[PDB]
This record gives structure tokens, C-alpha cells and sequence, in this order.
């Protein structure tokens, strides 16, 4: 349908740009507070833009040097061919980080390529479905903040322990994907609590 | 059997066996479950 | 008062003095001389009647509509045209100028300027002039000044730099010797949360002219004085501007593009080569005619912090290309360090001669000095897989302890050379090898420009030596390093005096007393140092007294 | 304070649980000391607020002073310095309460001495704790 | 939560494992102390808050779900005499 | 600096009690002045209430070191 397929689409570059701002990544507040209707107006989609035109490219405030880029694919199962344009693409804009959406899914060969592409060209592969809803704005979701090695050093110095030591987050959850943090980071989780007030947690990623 | 280990150690913090931190603070305020007891908040309900 | 033709306490004077009326000329100003409205004057005498003074209901009014005055001008600032803002402004302002003089009515003008971009240049001049206006003037007015006073702008700036390089003294001589800090281990945003740079960032707003000043100020002062420290504000004001996101000074300053890399690499302490090929393309980007932005370059690359980012990247990267047996001459990442290195090491030429040509590098430090290091290097790596492969008989042959002396002779002809070598000897001390330290401690007591002896390279010696707190135990190894390196400028430069002598407040505990005592009576200062010296002696004798306690 | 506890309890309840009564304390003061409320009292207001900050110094379930342990200390004790602060306000301090300065200052002394018997021993096994704690009542339960 | 007009904010479920593959492993920790809250509250017995949260953090210490069944406990990373304590006992002394 | 907390936990004092009054059993010296007592453990509750036992505590911290304390150093509650 393209009412619903408009709106998906609205949707998804809403949460997309909730997610890169929630990244650190240079975000305008518009962008941030755009509407349906004013998504129509920057551009009905089924059959009139198009997955490789809505494809977007954000700056990281930390680091001008580093940019990012979010594709998503005009076809259901994203190929190995289309791999090589984003990655060729990447090259010649001398770009690693790239977020792939998948209509609804990716094909095995293509997970196989992103792994092993991974340290040249880190891809992150990332369903459609999953990202119509930020789930970070759920309630039962505490509040993540991304921790830097300073941190992490002071920390584990403070309390004399090792990363072993540390609870652990698998990677693979969706809210590591949401942040995109890989292993070896570590995660400040502060959440409220019904017999202290805030209560601060550190996950582990693996 | 499976919570056997977990205790609270000296910085007061929960740990196993594996000597892995469970939490910083035990019931995230490092007070046992005896003296404490019912209050109420008294700014809570009522009107600006 | 009289400007706008209102009666003040003269006017009462020579109506009071030699007049036989009081009562009559009394009744008559207090009637005259009311609110005039009519509501009121039913209600004066009313509100007089109790014996309550309508002094309160005066000062309240007063608060009340001076504060709704503020108000409407803060309303205004941002209300329809700008025409009729700057109108009624300056409508106001030319009204109230008469009663700038009053101190209750000179915070009218000052809200009223602070909200005028430009304003008639007789009220800039009485505001400068009279020196209780200026100090209870808002920069708003200050900021167009110093637009046309350059000298008032230098006044400000001045005592603010005066500061600044005696923080940076300090820091650079703060004493206490650890690894974990140092004068290098502040990041760049705590460096620039400086009240220096966040007022120099307001003094100039968002104007080019003043950030001119600020730049020509900062040559003046890096130029004469011959210090560094000057230049690294120069970029902390460029990325407190980059962190104001001001388009009218970041897309005209061309360095700004150079100093994102330069602050992503100074922030790691190391200059990856994404990075290296921004920091290339920049280099490459300056065209013809406008080259002095290189001696902004080479000002900016004169930051000791970025000196310690060059050094440590070029020597790592030699500490990495020994495993995969490549030479500094087959290394394009490493020559593109050596040029933007040789580029900021001779800023100082570039601003006292405006010289806008790359220095040239050496030859023997690529195929000599660095290839030395690896040699000095891959000797202790091949004697430690021996000692870690078994069967070693009786007296095993040390490690080649002898130095090569054209090293040494690059180090003290060459201040490249030589500060890298200097990053080098740091590196090893880290890595703590006394069989390498003591081989090349020799031939360091002579260096380029005294390097060696300089701030930096000692600070951060300092800063690593409590890793070899307990390496003291040896009187040999605290020979070499006091009776070695470290004493040879102590009584001839005031730095090295005094960095020997907080080594000595942190060592006192983990050496002989006699050893304490020698280097004491070797570290009196000369009758002529500084009082720093004078009070790290008393200090020491103070910790050799309380070390017999112990 | 109240903005916080809005945030944090959107349920609107007050019952929560803490390590000491501080009604039933300004109660036990009031008749130690035998405290006529029908009297204009004598207690200094800034005295309450300067006596409420000192016992916010010194409750402390985190040790060591740094950003981070501060905060956590800050975080620990966040719902219970809120609730201190609510009760003892000087304005309920100085109109119901009504209680004399030595009545304070042994009210906070009680305080502290109560809230520092209130910390969790280490040694202790919570873990096995909590699983017998939270087995037993499975022993009693209607299957629906 | 993709539909239209449903609040993506307090929509929830009383399964565990959705919670897990969805949200995330501190929402599965919320969760699972809301569910054990409730179905000890129905009764109207009342249990200190604390344990549960031991509980729940001690389920969702290893980033993902470990059931207090063998299957659950024993991969877990502790002695083998904690196996032979545990049941199953020789299949895990074989492997020590 | 010892970062532990200056209170004696109930299980410290179980078993300084009861090693202390093992050592009155086996014929110690008294630190305190006894008042005809024959039971060793009120001999070891007076001591503790004396603050006058020479056990020296020792806590192992998790992360395998330690701290030690004077049962005198400590608050008894």
C-alpha cells in the first residue's frame, strides 16, 4: 500500500535520525521533528523516490573526519552486487561506517561478505521491521550511555576488578546494535530504582 | 544452588564465586533487609 | 538632570538658599513636582496621611518599572523590524545619556547598547574615557572599541596572556613525579574550559577584525617573547570558535579544516593516517599568494602538545616497523610525519623572517639515526629471545652497551633529531631497559639547542622515572642519571636546576642518605637562580631531617 | 526533589521503603524532651538546614571522593536524603513539629547512628537469602 | 509495536523471551522483576524489592537468559563441584 | 587508609567471641579484670566491651588484597 508504505518510510528515517543523534552524530533538530507530511514535501512513493535516493549521509560531531552513511535497498534480499556498489561507493567517498536496512532480510552470502569486510568496511546489516520503533524511547528500556576508555580505566581503577569481572551485554542484542557498539566496549546503564532512587550499572559488550 | 555463591563483599559489593560483580550495591543501596521499613513521601501527591 | 530641562538638587539649592518662603516654595515643589497622573493625586495625600513616607511607593514603583523597562527592551530585540528596534533604541539611548552619569539609570544605557550592534562613536568614546563608565560598561560596547581600538583590546588581552604563561610555567614545573600525570595529560576541551580563551571568544564575538587583533597579538607575543604556549591558545580559541559553530570565522580561517585533524589527533596523542592524508591534502590545498596560513600552520604546529604528538606517532611507528622489516626511507607515512614535523618545528623562523618555504629534512636521520634506533632496538629483542630461549653457560655476554657517536652527533646537529630522540629515550624509559637507557644516556649530556635540558623532555623524564622509582636502589644508576645527564645544565639553566631538585623531593626515600646528601650539595643553587630553587633546597633539607626519623 | 520523585515514581504512590522511621523519631524526641507544641518555639531555621546538610555528609554508602564515587554516593542515597529533606524541612520543622535544638541535634544523632547499623554487613549471603526468602512463599499459593 | 496507533511506550508482554530478542537484556531485567512483583503480589504477600532485583541481575548477569535449570546453569562459566552439586553430575565430570 | 568500614559486622563478632573465649578455655591471659566469672564467653563479651581482645581482624578485599584492623579500632554495636 503506499499510504502505509509513506508512512513506514517516514518512520523509518525518523528513528534512523533518533538512533545517529543518540550515536553523537550531527543531527538537526528539523530532521529530528520531521513530519509526514513534511516528508512528503521534501520529496506517493510506490511506483514515484526510491530505497537508493533516501539514502542519507550524517557527520559525527566528535570527528568531521568521520561520517556515516544509512542505505537502504530497492530490492527484498540485498545481494552481493549491491554489497560491492555501497562498499565502491564508501571507497571513493573514503568512508567505513555504513547502516544497511533490509526490506526483510539479507542474503547469508551478504552476512558472510559483511564479516569479512568488517575491519575495512564496517557494515552493520539491520531489518527493516526492527527499526520502525524506536525502542529506545520504551519504558521498560534504562537509559544507555556509551562509555570511552578514560572512563573504563578510571572506573575499573576505582574498583580494582577486570573487564571478566564486569556483567556482560551480549552484542548481538538489539539495543548494542541500536548504539552499534562493538566488543570490548562497556556501557553506563543508569536506570531508576524503587529503594535508592538512580541506580548506575556497567555492561560489558561481547 | 544456583544463587549459592553471591555475596556481599567488603566495599559492599555483590559477587559470586567467579568473584564477578553482580551489584555495585546490594539492593542498589547497600542496606539489609531488616531495619528497614514503610515510609511515605510526603511531596509526591500533593498540588504545586 | 538639566539636559532634559528637569530640576535637580541645584535647582532646590538656589530655590532654598536666600529665600525667606520655604513653606510656600516647599508646598508648591512637592506639588508640581508629583506623578503626573490624575488617579494619584486624589490618593497622595491619602498615602501621606498614616505617616507612611511615599518614599517606599516610590522605590518600589522605581524597582518595578525600571525592571519592566529591561523587560521590554529584552522583548524588543527580537520583536518585527530591525528598523524600529534600532530606532527606539537609539531614541532611548540619546535620552538616557543624560542620565548615564546617575548609577541608577547607566544600567538603561547598558541594556539599551547591549542591544545595538553599532552605536554613535561620541558614547563609545565617553564609555572608554571615563574609567568608572568602561568598568561598568557590558562588552556589547567594547566589542565596536576595540573594532576601532586595537590599543584597548591588547590592554585586555595582555594581563589574561600574563596569566596564562604563568599557569603553563607552573604546570610545566608543577612538582610531582608519576606516570598517570603530567603537563601532556590534560585533554584539549579541559585545556580550553580556560576563563583566557572563553573570554577571548566573547571579546570578539563574532567579528573578523577582532579575531585579527587576537591573531597579530599572538604573533607579537610567540614572535618576541620566543614561547610556544601562545600559539596552542591561538587554536584553543580556533576550536572554542569551532565549538561557538561561528560560519563567519570557521569557513574563513583555512586552518580550521587542518585543526579538526589536529584536534582529533592531539585529543589520541597519535596522528593515524586517515588523518596523515587530511593533514596532506591540506598541506597540498595552500596555493600561491596566500602562504603565510603556513605560518599559521607551523604557529599551530609549534603547540608542545602536538610536538608530542608528532614525536610519538614518528616514534612508534618506527617501534612497529621493525616487525614488518621496513626502513624509515620505505615508510611514505613516516616521511609525510618528517615533513609536517620539520614544517612545525621551524614556526619561529617562519614568524620572525616571514619564510613561507619548507625546511629540508636529513638524509642520515633516515638512513642513519633512525636506522640506529632500530639497530639499538632489535639487539634487545634478539638478547631477550635469547634469555627466553634456554641453555644460557656461564657469564652470558651483556647487551652491547656501546653507542654509536654519529647518533649522537645527529642529536646535537639536528633539533629534529634530536626531540625525537629525546620522545625515544622517554619511550624507553617506559619500557624501562637499563641496558639501552645507560648505553645511550651517554652522548645526550650534549644535544641540539639543549633539547635535552629543555622543559618538555625533562617534565615528562620526571613524570616517567617513578616506573624506576626503585631502580635508585643502584648508586651507579643514580650516578648516570645525576652525575651522568641530569647535573651537566643544572647550575647553568634555571629548568634543569629545578627539575633535578623535585626529582630529588620525590627520590629522597628510595636512596642512601649519602647519596641524598651529594646531590644536595650538587643541586645548591648558584646565588643568583630563582626563588623556586631556593625553596625545593629548603624543602630537601626539610625531607633529609625527616628521613632520619624513619 | 519533587520533580525527580515525579519522574522516577509515575505511579503516584508514597509508600516506599527506607532504613528509618523520621515521624516516629520526631516523636520519641518530642516526648524525651516533653515538647509543648502550644509554645513559640526556639529552634533556628538555618541551624535545621546546616544540621540536615552535616548528616548528608555524613551518611555515606559509597567511600572515596572522586566524580565517580561522589556520584554514586549522590545516587545511593538519593531517595532517602529526598525524603529526609521533605520531612525535615525547616518549615514543618518550625510549625507542627516544633522540636527545641538539643531535641534536634539527639534527633540527628539518632539518625546517623541508626542508618549506619542499617548497612549491609559484608559476609553476608544475600544470595541464598533472597532464594529462601523468595521460596517460602511459594508455598502458599492458590493455582488459579 | 510497528502497528499504527499503539503506544510504544507502555505496549509490554508477559513473555520473557520476546523481551529478549526485541528490546533488550536490561528491559528483559525490568520485566521479569514486573512479572515476579505481580504473581507474588497477587496474594497480596508483600517481599522486599531487593531480592528480586538479586534475582533478576543474577538471570541477566551473562548479557543473555541463564534458566536456574541444568540446561541454564551449567553452562555457566564456575567450579565442576558446583556441577557435582547441581545434578547431572558425571556428564559434567566427564568433561572436567 | 583503610577504605573498609569502620563497624564490626555480626559475624566478626561471632567468631572473635568464640575464638576468644576458646582462648580463655585454654588457660590465656585476661586482658580485662574479671569479676568472678567462670564461662568463658562472658569473659569474651566483657573483654569486647572492655575493647581489650589482641585479635587483629583481617578482611580480605575481593580483589586479593586485604586490610587489617584492631578490634578496638572498630565500632562495636
Amino acid at each position: 500500500d503506499d499510504e502505509e508504505e509513506t508512512y513506514r518510510l517516514w518512520k523509518i528515517r525518523k528513528t534512523i535520525m533518533q538512533l545517529c543523534h543518540d550515536r553523537g552524530y550531527l543531527v538537526t533538530q528539523d530532521e529530528l521533528d520531521q513530519t509526514l507530511e513534511e516528508f512528503k514535501a521534501q520529496f506517493k512513493p510506490s511506483e514515484g523516490p526510491r530505497r537508493t535516493d533516501l539514502t542519507v549521509l550524517v557527520a559525527h560531531n566528535d570527528d568531521p573526519t568521520d561520517q556515516m552513511f544509512v542505505f537502504f535497498p530497492e530490492e527484498p534480499k540485498v545481494g552481493i552486487k549491491t554489497i560491492k556498489v555501497y562498499c565502491q561507493r564508501m571507497q571513493e567517498e573514503n568512508i567505513t561506517r555504513a547502516l544497511i536496512v533490509v526490506q526483510q532480510g539479507m542474503t547469508p552470502s551478504a552476512k558472510q561478505s559483511l564479516v569479512d569486510m568488517a575491519p575495512k568496511y564496517i557494515l552493520e546489516q539491520f531489518l527493516q521491521q526492527e527499526l520502525l520503533i524506536n525502542i529506545t524511547e520504551h519504558e521498560l528500556v534504562p537509559e544507555h550511555v556509551v562509555m570511552t576508555k578514560e572512563e573504563v580505566t578510571e572506573l575499573l581503577a576505582r574498583y580494582k576488578l577486570r573487564e571478566n569481572q564486569l556483567p556482560r551485554i551480549q552484542a548481538g542484542d538489539p539495543v548494542a546494535r541500536y548504539f552499534g557498539i562493538k566488543r570490548g566496549q562497556v556501557v553506563k546503564i543508569i536506570r531508576p530504582s524503587e529503594t535508592a532512587g538512580r541506580y548506575i550499572t556497567y555492561r560489558l559488550v561481547q | 544452588k544456583s544463587m549459592e555463591s553471591v555475596m556481599v563483599k567488603y566495599d559492599a559489593t555483590v559477587r559470586n564465586s567467579i568473584n564477578q560483580v553482580v551489584q555495585l550495591r546490594y539492593g542498589e543501596d547497600g542496606l539489609a533487609g531488616e531495619s528497614v521499613e514503610f515510609q511515605n513521601l510526603a511531596t509526591l501527591k500533593p498540588s504545586n | 538632570l538639566q539636559d532634559l530641562g528637569v530640576a535637580n538638587g541645584e535647582d532646590l539649592k538656589e530655590t532654598l538658599t536666600n529665600c525667606t518662603e520655604p513653606l510656600k516654595a516647599i508646598e508648591q515643589f512637592q506639588t508640581e513636582n508629583g506623578v503626573l497622573l490624575p488617579s494619584l493625586q486624589s490618593a497622595l495625600p491619602f498615602l501621606d496621611l498614616h505617616g507612611t513616607p511615599r518614599l517606599e511607593f516610590h522605590q518600589s514603583v522605581f524597582d518595578e518599572l525600571r525592571d519592566k523597562l529591561l523587560e521590554r527592551v529584552s522583548a524588543i530585540a527580537s520583536e518585527g523590524k530591525a528598523e524600529e528596534r534600532y530606532k527606539k533604541l537609539e531614541d532611548l539611548l540619546e535620552k538616557s545619556f543624560s542620565l548615564v552619569k546617575m548609577p541608577s539609570l547607566q544600567p538603561v544605557v547598558m541594556c539599551v547598547m547591549k542591544h545595538l550592534p553599532k552605536v554613535p562613536e561620541k558614547k563609545l568614546k565617553l564609555v572608554m574615557a571615563d574609567k568608572e563608565l568602561y568598568r561598568a560598561c557590558a562588552v556589547e560596547v567594547k566589542r565596536q572599541i576595540w573594532q576601532d581600538n586595537q590599543a584597548l583590546f591588547g590592554d585586555e588581552v595582555s594581563p589574561l596572556l600574563k596569566q596564562y604563561i604563568l599557569e603553563k610555567e607552573s604546570a610545566l614545573f608543577s612538582t610531582e613525579l608519576s606516570v598517570l600525570h603530567n603537563f601532556f595529560s590534560p585533554s584539549p576541551k579541559t585545556r580550553r574550559q580556560g576563563e583566557v580563551v572563553q573570554r577571548l571568544t566573547r571579546m570578539v564575538g563574532k567579528n573578523v577584525k577582532l579575531y585579527d587583533m587576537v591573531l597579530q597579538f599572538l604573533r607579537t607575543l610567540f614572535l618576541r617573547t620566543r614561547n610556544v604556549h601562545y600559539c596552542t591558545l591561538r587554536a584553543e580559541l580556533l576550536m572554542s570558535l569551532h565549538d561557538l559553530d561561528v560560519g563567519e570565522i570557521c569557513t574563513v580561517d583555512p586552518c580550521h579544516k587542518f585543526t579538526w585533524c589536529l584536534d582529533a589527533c592531539i585529543r589520541e596523542r597519535f596522528v593515524d593516517s586517515k588523518r596523515a592524508r587530511e593533514l596532506q591534502g591540506f598541506l597540498d590545498g595552500v596555493k600561491k599568494g596566500q602562504e603565510q596560513v603556513l605560518g599559521d600552520l607551523s604557529m599551530i604546529l609549534c603547540d608542545p602538545f602536538a610536538i608530542n604528538t608528532l614525536a610519538l606517532s614518528t616514534v612508534r611507528h618506527l617501534q612497529e616497523l621493525v616487525g614488518q622489516e621496513t626502513l624509515p626511507r620505505d615508510s611514505p607515512d613516516l616521511l609525510l610525519l618528517l615533513r609536517l614535523l620539520a614544517l612545525g618545528q621551524g614556526a619561529w623562523d617562519m614568524i620572525d623572517s616571514q619564510v613561507f618555504k619548507e625546511p629540508k629534512m636529513e638524509v642520515e636521520l633516515i638512513t642513519r639515526f633512525l636506522p640506529m634506533l632500530m639497530s639499538f632496538l632489535v639487539d634487545d629483542y634478539t638478547f631477550n629471545v635469547d634469555q627466553k630461549l634456554p641453555a644460557e653457560e656461564k657469564a652470558p655476554v651483556s647487551y652491547p652497551n656501546t653507542l654509536p657517536e654519529s647518533f649522537t652527533k645527529f642529536l646535537q646537529e639536528q633539533r629534529m633529531a634530536c626531540e625525537v630522540g629525546l620522545y625515544y629515550v622517554l619511550h624507553i624509559t617506559k619500557q624501562r631497559n637499563k641496558n639501552a637507557l645507560l648505553r645511550l644516556l651517554p652522548g645526550l649530556v650534549e644535544t641540539f639547542g639543549d633539547l635535552a635540558f629543555g622543559d618538555i623532555f625533562l617534565h615528562l623524564l620526571t613524570g616517567n622515572l617513578a616506573l624506576l622509582a626503585d631502580e635508585f636502589a643502584l648508586e651507579d644508576f643514580c650516578s648516570s642519571l645525576f652525575d651522568g645527564f641530569f647535573l651537566t645544565a643544572s647550575p647553568r639553566k634555571e629548568n634543569v636546576h629545578r627539575h633535578a631538585l623535585r626529582l630529588l623531593i620525590h627520590l629522597h626515600p628510595r636512596v642512601a642518605p649519602s647519596k641524598l646528601e651529594a646531590l644536595q650539595k650538587a643541586l645548591e643553587p648558584t646565588g643568583q637562580s630563582g626563588e623556586a630553587v631556593k625553596e625545593l633546597y629548603s624543602q630537601l633539607g626539610e625531607k633529609l631531617e625527616q628521613l632520619d626519623h624513619r | 526533589d519533587r520533580e525527580v520523585l515525579r519522574v522516577i515514581f509515575p505511579t503516584g504512590d508514597s509508600k516506599v521503603v527506607l532504613p528509618c522511621n523520621l515521624l516516629r523519631m520526631i516523636w520519641n524526641a518530642q516526648k524525651i524532651f516533653h515538647i509543648n507544641p502550644r509554645l513559640p518555639s526556639d529552634l533556628h531555621p538555618i541551624k535545621v538546614v546546616e544540621g540536615v546538610k552535616e548528616l548528608s555528609k555524613k551518611l555515606v554508602i559509597v567511600n572515596g571522593d572522586d566524580p565517580l564515587s561522589r556520584q554514586a554516593q549522590e545516587n545511593a542515597t538519593l531517595l532517602f536524603n529526598i525524603h529526609l529533606r521533605s520531612t525535615l524541612c525547616s518549615r514543618r520543622m518550625a510549625e507542627e513539629f516544633r522540636l527545641s535544638g538539643e531535641a534536634f541535634d539527639w534527633l540527628l544523632g539518632e539518625i546517623e547512628s541508626k542508618f549506619n547499623q542499617a548497612i549491609a554487613h559484608p559476609g553476608e549471603m544475600v544470595g541464598a537469602l533472597a532464594a529462601q526468602s523468595l521460596g517460602e512463599p511459594a508455598t502458599q499459593m492458590t493455582l488459579n | 509495536l510497528s502497528e499504527k496507533d499503539v503506544d510504544p511506550v507502555r505496549t509490554t508482554s508477559n513473555d520473557i523471551v520476546e523481551i529478549f530478542t526485541v528490546l533488550g537484556i536490561e528491559a528483559v531485567r525490568k520485566a521479569l522483576e514486573r512479572e515476579l512483583y505481580h504473581v507474588i503480589s497477587f496474594d497480596g504477600s508483600y517481599v522486599n524489592y531487593r531480592h528480586l532485583a538479586l534475582l533478576c541481575d543474577t538471570m541477566t548477569c551473562r548479557g543473555h537468559l541463564m534458566a536456574i535449570t541444568r540446561h541454564g546453569v551449567n553452562r555457566q562459566d564456575t567450579g565442576p563441584l558446583m556441577k557435582c552439586s547441581f545434578e547431572e553430575t558425571v556428564d559434567v565430570l566427564m568433561e572436567a | 587508609k583503610r577504605i573498609t568500614t569502620p563497624y564490626m559486622t555480626k559475624y566478626e563478632r561471632a567468631r572473635v567471641l568464640g575464638t576468644r573465649a576458646l582462648q580463655i578455655a585454654m588457660c590465656a591471659p585476661v586482658m580485662v579484670e574479671l569479676e568472678g566469672e567462670t564461662d568463658p564467653l562472658l569473659i569474651a563479651m566483657k573483654e569486647l566491651k572492655a575493647r581489650k581482645i589482641p585479635i587483629i581482624i583481617r578482611r580480605y578485599l575481593p580483589d586479593g588484597s586485604y586490610e587489617d584492623w584492631g578490634v578496638d579500632e572498630l565500632i562495636i554495636s
